[PDB]
């Protein structure tokens, strides 16, 4: 009954948090690296989770 | 104007092949991304008559089974002459490249994705040449 | 002197194509730069008779749709034989390279920019060969 | 349809060769790995009629004995035309590439592993071309 | 000995072209350098009969207008067959390479500098082949 | 089966050449190494009839005298057609590659070491092609 | 055996050329080096009949005048067919490569050094092919 939010939930929600703030400020369009699509029209931003570091 | 080439051949055998068009769509309701949960929509069709031929050389990238650090991966390709019009992907749109189903070196059947299409707009006769690469095993391409 | 080649062919079909000349101009009143807000001026015209043909190989840079980190970009090219004179860009001037409209692999129509022009000044007959590259999708070249 | 090529030749001599299919299996009872102690299972067979030919150039990687920091290693290869169907490896399965026994430059006999197979699905006649590379001396390949 | 090639052709048209020899001189009175303020001296002349032809391929370095970080630069070249003797530069001397004026892809006329000259001393007939590269726009070469 | 090629030619002259087989042996009594003080044992013989030809190109590695930081070193090679069987080295054994004595560009005679041997097991006729490289001057190869 | 090629041609003109053999010697009395003050000894001679031809391509290293950071250097080369035997350098000796005097692109005459010699020991007829490179201007080679 003592539940929580495991790693998978936090990691996936961090991308969307970055995605919304980029859209809401710059006014550009957003896209991730996870799946490939034909290049959109107009300015846009690409998001990628390049690296991840643990603390021992 | 061309006359002989504007008609179907009567010496070399030709076969028909199956194909399928491809689009994509966004599924996630709240994700702010154009990608969302991408999905592909298919609509089948066939080519009137086609000729299939393999790569001519033996270059290391044209071999069928390739040794990688994971395991003996798989690769195939072809060159096709056809009288049907097939389209590649176009940017700023939701259309993807057409695919068509052909036999492979492992004895099965798999989908090949159109990569290069050749046309002669000034001649008039509808004869085309395509270059195809087999979809990665276990996926539906991109 | 050449006689047969100094006249129009009567066996191979030829077509006319549309073109357009290109200049550029500075618009910003106060910017100290030659660039300013660049603009291009067009003046249309047509080529008397032309023949269009595609690239012969299958080299990775000659394929139509290319996979980049952003998405499946687009590329096209041609080789054209014509009896009209078309010019490339010249430095220290305001003239840009001529462009001409031709069909593409995606089924549409787009502008191609002249990159290489071949001439035979010592022969006399006005027959030329050009090499063209499709303008990037969503822009008007440079 | 093809008629002459759908029958066996009557001018150029052809020979039969021996082959063997290959699978693999896991032996370790407690190891958590798909590899385990790998083993290969064989099932012999023969090709109806074949033609063997050597590499045409003299490129450094096509020479027979090669100088490495350890010692004069060994290398061989061939190109084979055959009317039997041989298969390469397929991923996500337990099947490996077929092998066939041929003479080598050292006077002995060794196994060659199929690497590239060419087929013409639209023609119909069962004529194939293969490219083979000799198994490393002292092992049974991979 | 050669007879037919020792006479002027009577089927293919040929044209004459203009040329100019080139030296150099030091002008600074006090500078200790061989360069000084370099100057070039010219002496015009003409070639008896010549044939001009363009480069055959489409390699990136043979295209006419090239994209650099500054702007769309200009480039041209030719291959010339002639019965006049033209000389390249010689070291330890004050002589430079001969130049000759030919039409370009931009519709104008510019000077081309001789880079490679071919001769057949053992044959006797005075027929030569040259390879030329257009002088950079806005300068007189080197 | 082949008939004409199964007999000796009667138009092109052919010559016989001398050869010698090569093994190796360990001499040091106490050294723990397989190498020890290596020695080579020879057993002479001759080839029935052979044809010698030089390399066709002019690539920098095929030139005879080469400029190195030490001095103008020496290099030679050939292509030989023969009806005698010659063997390359085989691993895990004490046999080395056969050698045969041929004239060189310096006017002398030196030993060439077999590097590539071509055979056609499915044809039957005993005709072979070899590629040879001259032993380094002052040594007996490896 | 060859008959026609064992006699001098009667259609294509051929010319004789001059040559000179080359050795070297040590002059310093006290220097401990094999080099000492090197000197070269010459002994002239001539070739019976020869044919001279230039390089066929236009590769950057085959052009006559080359642009270096110092100045427009000079380069020339040839391919020669001859019935005289000329030798390259041999190691562990005091003999150097033969040289022969031929016309150059600058209108003068200079010495060319033999670099590659081709022979057909199994044929018998004394016909050879050489490849030559012009000595650096201002020196006598090496």
């Amino acid at each position: 009954p003592l539940d929580f939010t495991n790693s998978d939930v936090v990691m996936g929600a961090l991308t969307k948090a970055v995605g919304r703030l980029c859209l809401d400020v710059t006014g550009y369009d957003v896209v991730e690296a996870d799946e490939t699509i034909p290049k959109p029209e107009g300015p846009y931003i690409l998001v990628d989770l390049s690296l991840l570091t643990p603390l021992d | 104007a061309y006359s002989l080439l504007s008609s179907r051949n009567r010496l070399i055998p030709r076969v028909e092949v199956q194909c399928r068009k491809r689009e994509w769509v966004k599924t996630d309701p709240d994700s702010p991304f154009l990608n969302g949960g991408r999905e592909v929509l298919y609509t089948p069709f066939t080519a009137v008559e086609c000729t299939v031929q393999p790569m001519r050389g033996k270059a290391i990238r044209d071999q069928n089974n390739q040794l990688m650090i994971g395991g003996e991966e798989d690769y195939d390709s072809y060159t096709v002459y056809s009288e049907t019009l097939l389209f590649r992907a176009r940017e700023g749109t939701e259309h993807l490249s057409d695919q068509m189903l052909l036999p492979d070196s492992g004895g099965g059947q798999t989908w090949f994705t159109v990569m290069k299409a050749d046309m002669y707009p000034s001649s008039g006769v509808p004869r085309y040449r395509y270059y195809l690469i087999a979809v990665p095993v276990g996926t539906e391409g991109g």
